RNA sequence: CUCCGAACGGUAAGAGCCUAGCAUGUAGA
RNA sequence: UGGUUUCUCUUCAGAUCGCAUAAAUCUUUCGCCUUUUACUAAAGAUUUCCGUGGAGAGGAACAACUCUG
């Protein structure tokens, strides 16, 4: 089940890699 | 979460494959019934008229 | 009176009229920037030589 | 005893004012210009000829088709008198130079009718091969193949109010195919005969429908059977409706039965005559449409005579 | 007087043997 | 009041938008014609391409030199 989000790709890729 | 980033292809290229011979959809349908009118015989003289 | 200069002046004046007699449109257009889309791609690159 | 019986609608009878006969063959389509000046009408002689809408005299003669011209849809949003021929060619004869400008193709057989959408820049060409075609105007290309008919799609309707495109199939099943998707959103549980007629009354109600045998009304949102038709068992081919409440039914037998869109009773129900050169049983209303001024009705018969029926004031026509 | 043409409508038809300039860039344990 | 430039993107262009001018398509015409495409040019209108014009949006270079008023 797909569920998109309207969050920023910059802050999401920075927080997960940290 | 997976980011959907569309890869920008080269805008000068031959197509990557031939004509697609795959089935796109299903040959069954939703066969909705008629329900218009009850079909019956007209008369005994309908074969002569 | 050259014999070559007479038909050469007649034919050069022929395409002078024919490119202005019927070939006078208002010249409308809607699209632009053909090669500019290739410069904004991820594969081409501009330089000077 | 009947509901709404002692209060019908008002409908004075009409009268033929001029019978123009200039074509050579059975006229299959007739349309009026939105400026109430031109009257485009095809024929079996492969020549769509325009005439004066009020004077009745001839105005132009435009040929080019290779078969019978069974469709003439004059566009009101753009100067282009598009025509549908039976030679598998939707010849969009633009009136800006009185010649073919588009010559769109794509149908596998004859085209039954063509209808121009008032809002979307596309032409609904109801073909007769296996389906209709959504041809894009000024693009010379089809948009989508609305294949939702088990037979030839005779009638066509492109309303701005109805989101779908009402297609009249000859397989006794009307359909409403959507413009974006293409599939039939709702069928019709009526019209047991081969439905080859459709109408629309956007004056004070929704768009109706029609059928040769056992016709009935309908609604624009998803369909709603309001009431059936009167005793008209002939093969109906023309169904026009005016904004004043008149409902004209043109059949192939020549019995031009005129009824009311609200009351339903036949007001005139008169039968027209025929040409002296024609046969005894040949007069039949193949196409009928009211004028742009809604004053003089125009019905193109099958006896090679475009008849015009004007109005007449009377009061001794009370229906029981 | 100085105006200059190109392709298709064309070489067949077959038997046994012989040698070549080419292409893909995988999941798996 | 306050900015000379330059590059990206959003409309309408009825101004020789082009002080010059290509190709294709459609509807009619001529010449050859022997199957066809490549053909010859007269009329009209439909695209594509070579280009351009005002007016808002985002970057770079002294934007500060102080331009008109």
């Amino acid at each position: 089940y797909a569920e998109p989000a309207h969050i920023n790709d910059f802050m999401f890729e920075q927080q997960r890699r940290t | 979460v997976i980011r959907m980033v569309e890869m920008q292809k080269d805008p000068m290229e031959p197509p990557r494959f031939k004509i697609n011979k795959k089935i796109p959809r299903g040959p069954p349908s939703p066969p909705a019934p008629v329900m218009h009118s009850p079909s019956r015989k007209m008369t005994v003289k309908e074969q002569q008229e | 009176q050259p014999v070559k200069v007479r038909v050469s002046y007649q034919k050069l004046l022929k395409y002078y009229v024919l490119n202005a007699l019927k070939h006078r449109p208002p010249k409308a257009q809607k699209k632009r920037y053909l090669f500019r889309s290739f410069k904004a791609t991820k594969f081409f690159q501009s330089t000077k030589l | 005893k009947a509901p709404t019986m002692p209060k019908p609608q008002w409908h004075p009878p009409w009268k033929l004012y001029r019978v123009i006969s200039g074509h050579l063959g059975w006229v299959r389509c007739i349309a009026v210009e939105p400026g109430n000046q031109w009257f485009v009408t095809g024929s079996a002689d492969r020549t769509i000829k325009i005439w004066d809408l009020a004077s009745g005299k001839l105005k132009l003669s435009l040929t080019g088709h290779i078969s019978t011209v069974r469709g003439v849809i004059v566009s009101t949003r753009s100067p282009y008198l598009f025509s549908c021929g039976e030679d598998k060619q939707v010849k969009c004869w633009d009136l800006e130079y009185n010649k073919v400008i588009r010559h769109y193709h794509g149908h596998l057989s004859a085209v039954y009718g063509l209808d121009l959408h008032p809002t979307i820049d596309v032409l609904v060409t109801c073909s007769r091969d296996s389906t209709a075609r959504i041809w894009d105007v000024r693009t010379k290309a089809s948009v989508h193949t609305l294949s939702g008919h088990t037979n030839a799609v005779a009638t066509v309707r492109c309303q701005a109010a109805e989101p779908q495109i009402i297609t009249g199939s000859h397989d006794t099943t009307i359909r409403l195919w959507d413009l974006v998707a293409g599939k039939t959103r709702v069928t019709l549980t009526n019209h047991k005969k081969s439905v080859r007629a459709v109408v629309l009354h956007p004056r004070h109600y929704t768009f109706a429908s029609g059928s040769p045998d056992n016709i009935k009304q309908w609604k624009f949102p998803d369909g709603s059977f309001i009431q059936n038709l009167s005793g008209h068992n002939a093969i109906i081919n023309t169904l026009t409706v005016n904004s004043d409440g008149v409902l004209v039914s043109g059949a192939d037998n020549g019995t031009m039965h005129l009824w009311d869109w609200r009351t339903g009773y036949n007001f005139q129900r008169v039968h027209a005559a025929v040409q002296p050169g024609s046969l005894d049983s040949e007069s039949g209303i193949f196409a009928c449409a009211f004028d742009q001024s809604e004053s003089r009705l125009l019905t193109a018969e099958a006896d090679k005579t475009i008849k015009v029926y004007r109005e007449d004031d009377t009061a001794t026509e009370e229906t029981h």
